[PDB]
This record gives structure tokens, C-alpha cells and sequence, in this order.
């Protein structure tokens, strides 16, 4: 449900993330697991306290997988297929996590990007985010 | 709904510095352009047809201040929450007949804006604050529903 | 997101419902109407009265766009791509609405076909009925 | 939440003829099939993997009973749902860390079954009270959260 412009503006955008993809996964994860505590139960075997290296080895595995997406936008299904199978079939994730980690993302690029973070941006990222989180959350096997 | 002691005391030495008529202002256009179904309950503020005439519509940065003038009320007497937005609620459920979903957003993206206004000062621990002192005030407006 | 005996189930189901579409979009209207009531605020120009012909009338319209999209489940944004602009671009229908209808026409054909409505096809039936929602919501323009 | 007169009298004279053991137990099986993510609560039941081995298993048919006889104490104390659910609601929240959105899922599934088994007894109308009787528990639950 990604329209032409959206695309663009996704692109565009995550061109000014650049590098940083994997720093802001890592303080995304850490704003979710301060604000929705619920979600600490799908990681039992991590270190939370707050300058964990697990936290920011797996951030960087998060911030990986959306650039990832960025470039097969047009084909998010193939791209993710295995993501999906792990969420959807083994972790079986609530689905309503996905909106909070989503807002926590978006809450994160706000704090490094002020002036990019314009709200047609801001429209097109979410969207882009619910496409994301629609595919890792179905089971199509 | 109390977060703590130190916490509040944080949460309040934030709201000094924030400044309603810009904060609430960019908070009620985003949610129109975000989430674009809202537009429908604010025709009569005239044209809303991009992010451009949504963000420089004068109706919208007016309301917005009042909006964000209605959460101080709330991050203030955080122990009568229920109370304080009592007549709120009866508006915004059997008058306008708004889903209680909104509410949600709306406190979500006051948040985002927050955000983005105050850069590496607002910590992620102040945002875990806000996130509830939001909360409460989207179950206030809920309650006299039924 | 629809796997592939998703839409054999879904399919099949809607042969089972036949030539009632018509009917079963009528009831399944009548029923959010009273257990729903801010959704008589989306028909003011209508009579909402028990033997309404104008629902009767509306629910036809209703049940006959299903099977519309039963028939390209592989491209629902294709073969809906005007109703989607009526519902998300005119009517501006708040999608919460949404999934109240679709339960409501969940309780219909359990009511109907109460052999039928095997689990399987319930949570088959379910996510088809999901996706033509998200499709209906989306402004891709 | 109380519904009327009226109303109420055929909402409590449904649930004499409802049997329990099996409006709870399918209730339970749809909702692990359905909303699959669910079934992430429950592994000690033993094995879920498709359709078939959850409405025959044992423990859900069980703890579904349980759920129904719970409803059914909310169904009579319509009046104090908030004190007749205050300690489930302590387990599921800070206890099992479960989200809110799940209980108003099973209260429809429990919805979508009653149609099921009463055909066309279940007239739109009762529907209509049921769907109330239904929400005011999925808040109760969700109250004692913060
Ligand atoms: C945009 C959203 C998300 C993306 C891009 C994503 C991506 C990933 C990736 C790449 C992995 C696997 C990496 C590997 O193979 O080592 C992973 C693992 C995992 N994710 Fe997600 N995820 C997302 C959201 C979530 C959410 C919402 C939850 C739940 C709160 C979650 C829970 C987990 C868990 C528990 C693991 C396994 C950790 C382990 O055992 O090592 N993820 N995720
Ligand atoms: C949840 C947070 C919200 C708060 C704190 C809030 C607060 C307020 C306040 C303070 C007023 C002004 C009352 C007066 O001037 O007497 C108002 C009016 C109104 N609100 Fe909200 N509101 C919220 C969310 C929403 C949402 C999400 C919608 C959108 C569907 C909505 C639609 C309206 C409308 C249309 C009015 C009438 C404005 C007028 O004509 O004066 N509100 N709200
Ligand atoms: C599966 C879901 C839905 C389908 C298949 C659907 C289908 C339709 C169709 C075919 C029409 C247009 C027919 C024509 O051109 O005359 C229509 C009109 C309309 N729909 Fe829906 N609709 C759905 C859900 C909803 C929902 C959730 C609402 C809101 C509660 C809604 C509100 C309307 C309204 C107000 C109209 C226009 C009535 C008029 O002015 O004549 N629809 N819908
Ligand atoms: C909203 C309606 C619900 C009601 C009325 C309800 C009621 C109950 C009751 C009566 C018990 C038994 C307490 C005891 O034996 O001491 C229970 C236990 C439990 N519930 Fe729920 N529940 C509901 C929804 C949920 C949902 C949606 C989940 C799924 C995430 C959940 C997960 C559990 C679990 C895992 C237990 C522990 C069972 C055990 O080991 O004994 N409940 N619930």
C-alpha cells in the first residue's frame, strides 16, 4: 500500500540516516524497553541495563534489516520472508509490539533529525514501518 | 496514576520550558496529516488538502494551543486526572462521538514532537515519564464513554 | 498476506454462501447498527429502521463487492482500487469501523452456517476480510 | 455498565441455557487458532501446532471452563465489575505482562460463538447487549493495569 511518492520520500529519507541506522536501532530498542516494560518478556536472555552490549549488537542487527527493506521496497515479501518465519512462526511476537517499537523508531529519528523530520516525511515513514510490520507478523505457510 | 518521586519532579521541570503555542500547533497538524481520516472532524477550519495548508492554517495552530494548554491541566493534577477531564470526556464521546483510538495518537505524537524539539536532553528514561503521564490522560477522556 | 489455503478456504467458503451474499450483507449491516450505534453517524441520509429497503438495498451493494474481490484475491488493490478512493478519499471512514463490520459479518455466518464455519475457515475468512480493509484504507494516491 | 430493564432480563435468561464446558472450551481453541500469537501464553498445555490438536486438547478444554465461569460472574455483578475482576486483573497485567487488546478478542470470539450455537435466537438485539456485557469486563480487566 506504499504509493510513488512514499517510496521516494522512504528512500530519500533513510539516505539521511546513513550510518546510523545501526546507533539508532540500539537507542530505539532502549526507549520501548524503558516505556513499555511488556516487552522485556521477549528478551530473557539479554542484559536490559542500560549500556548493555547485547542491546546495541542486536540494535545494529535491526537497523541492518530495515536498510535491507529500503532497497526492495517493491518486494517486501521476498525480502523478509525469513524475518517473518522467525517473528510469525517461531518468536510468535503479539503483534502490538510492533506498533510500539515502531513509535519508539520514529520517536528516536526525531531526537537526531529535527529538520529533516518534516510531517510529509513523517506520513511515509510510518507507513512504510505498518507495511514492515504487517509482513513479519503473517504467517503465509 | 503516579510515576514517582523523582521522576515528577523531572517531569514538571520539562513542562516549564515548553513552549505551548508552537508545541501544541505542530502537534495537531501532524496528527492530520499522519493519520488523515481526523481531518473529517475539522472541516469547518477550511483547507487541509496538504501538509502545506494543514501546517500554516491558522484555526489549527489556535486549537492546537488549547489542546496543549488541556494536557498542563493534566501533568499538573496528575491525582485527579478522572476529574479534570471530566467534561472533556462527555464532549468527546456522546456530543462528537470520537473513537477513543485517537486519543491514543494524538498523546503519540505530542511525544514525537517533544522529541524533536529538545534533541539529547529528552532522555530516554523522561520519555518512559511521558509516555505514562500520556497514558493517563487518554483513560481520563475515555471514561465517562459508557 | 494471504497464504495459499487461505484462499483456497476462502474460496470455497464463498461458494457455500452462494447467491445470500445479498441477504447476509443486509443483516451483517443491521447488526453493527444497533451494537454499534456511532455508526449511524456514516448514514444520516439513510432509514435505518428494521425493515429498511434502503439497507436491504445497501447491503446487496455490499455483499456483491465480496464476491468481487473473492474472485482476485491475487490483486485486491487491483480490482478494488474505486472503492478504495470512495471509502478513504471521500468518506474519509474512520478504520476502527472497519473491523466492526467485519465481525458483524463473522456473526452472520455462524448463524447461517453453523457446519460450515469450521475454525479453519474462521481464521481464513477472517484475514481475507483484513486485507480488503487495509486496501479499502490506504491512500496509495 | 448496566444495559436497562429490559434488556437485562434476556441477557441472564441466555446464560441459563448456556452449557459451559463447551462454549468455553471452543471459545479458548478459536483463539489460539485465529490469533495465533496467543499460543505463546500457553505452552505447558503441551502441543497447539494446528487446528486439531488444540480443540482436542485436554487443558484448554479445562482453563476455557474456568474463563467462562469468570464472564458469568461478571454477567450477574454487572454492578461491580471493577471489584469482581480486581484481582484477575492483578495477575494479568503485572503477573503475566499480557496486552490489553487480547481481552477484547476473546470477547468476541465468545461473541462469534454464542451466534454459533443459538442460531437464530441470537437476534441482532441481544447481540447488542451481549456486545456491551462483553466490553465491560475486557475493562475491568485492563483497570488495576497501571
Ligand atoms: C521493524 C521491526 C523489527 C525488525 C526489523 C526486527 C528484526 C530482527 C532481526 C534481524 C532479528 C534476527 C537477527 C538474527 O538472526 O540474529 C530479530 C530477532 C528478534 N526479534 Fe525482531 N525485529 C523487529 C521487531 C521486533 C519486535 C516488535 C519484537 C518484539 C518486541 C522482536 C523480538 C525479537 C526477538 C526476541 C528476537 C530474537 C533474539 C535472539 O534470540 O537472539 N522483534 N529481529
Ligand atoms: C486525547 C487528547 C485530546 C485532548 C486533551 C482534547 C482536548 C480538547 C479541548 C481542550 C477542546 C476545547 C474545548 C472548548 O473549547 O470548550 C477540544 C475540542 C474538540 N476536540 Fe479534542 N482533544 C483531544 C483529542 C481529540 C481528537 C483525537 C479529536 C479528533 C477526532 C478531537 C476533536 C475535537 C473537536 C472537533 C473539538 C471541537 C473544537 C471547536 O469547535 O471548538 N479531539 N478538544
Ligand atoms: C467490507 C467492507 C466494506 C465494503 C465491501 C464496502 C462496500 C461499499 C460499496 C460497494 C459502496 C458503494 C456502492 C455504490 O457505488 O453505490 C459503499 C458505499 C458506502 N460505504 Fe461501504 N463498504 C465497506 C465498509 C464500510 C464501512 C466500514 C463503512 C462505515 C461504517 C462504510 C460506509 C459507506 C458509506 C457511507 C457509503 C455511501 C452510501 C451512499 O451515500 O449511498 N462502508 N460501500
Ligand atoms: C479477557 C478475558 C479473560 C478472562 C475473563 C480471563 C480469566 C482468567 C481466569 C479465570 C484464570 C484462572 C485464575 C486461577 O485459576 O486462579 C486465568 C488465567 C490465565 N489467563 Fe486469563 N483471562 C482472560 C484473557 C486472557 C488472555 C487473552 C490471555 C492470553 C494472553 C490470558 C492468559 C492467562 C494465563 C496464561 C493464565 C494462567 C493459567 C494457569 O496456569 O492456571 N488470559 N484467566
Amino acid at each position: 500500500v506504499l504509493s510513488a511518492a512514499d517510496k521516494t520520500n522512504v528512500k530519500a529519507a533513510w539516505s539521511k540516516v546513513g550510518g546510523h541506522a545501526g546507533e539508532y536501532g540500539a537507542e530505539a530498542l532502549e526507549r520501548m524497553f524503558l516505556g513499555f516494560p511488556t516487552t522485556k518478556t521477549y528478551f530473557p536472555h539479554f542484559d536490559l541495563s542500560h549500556g548493555s552490549a547485547q542491546v546495541k549488537a542486536h540494535g545494529k542487527k535491526v537497523g541492518d534489516a530495515l536498510t535491507l527493506a529500503v532497497g526492495h521496497l517493491d518486494d517486501l515479501p521476498g525480502a523478509l520472508s525469513d524475518l517473518s518465519n522467525l517473528h510469525a512462526h517461531k518468536l510468535r511476537v503479539d503483534p502490538v509490539n510492533f506498533k510500539l517499537l515502531s513509535h519508539c523508531l520514529l520517536s528516536t529519528l526525531a531526537v537526531h533529525l529535527p529538520n529533516d523530520f518534516t510531517p510529509a516525511v513523517h506520513a511515509s515513514l510510518d507507513k512504510f514501518l505498518s507495511s514492515v510490520s504487517t509482513v513479519l507478523t503473517s504467517k503465509y505457510r | 496514576v503516579q510515576l514517582s518521586g523523582e521522576e515528577k519532579a523531572a517531569v514538571l521541570a520539562l513542562w516549564d520550558k515548553v513552549n505551548e503555542e508552537e508545541v501544541g500547533g505542530e502537534a495537531l497538524g501532524r496528527l492530520l496529516v499522519v493519520y488523515p481520516w481526523t481531518q473529517r472532524f475539522f472541516d469547518s477550519f477550511g483547507d487541509l488538502s496538504n501538509p502545506g495548508a494543514v501546517m500554516g492554517n491558522p484555526k489549527v495552530k489556535a486549537h492546537g494551543k488549547k489542546v496543549l494548554h488541556s494536557f498542563g491541566e493534566g501533568v499538573h493534577h496528575l491525582d485527579n486526572l478522572k476529574g479534570t477531564f471530566a467534561a472533556l470526556s462527555e464532549l468527546h464521546c456522546d456530543k462528537l462521538h470520537v473513537d477513543p483510538e485517537n486519543f491514543r495518537l494524538l498523546g503519540n505524537v505530542l511525544v514525537v514532537v517533544l522529541a524533536r524539539h529538545f534533541g539529547k536532553d529528552f532522555t530516554p528514561e523522561l520519555q518512559a515519564s511521558y509516555q505514562k503521564v500520556v497514558a493517563g490522560v487518554a483513560n481520563a477522556l475515555a471514561h465517562k464513554y459508557h
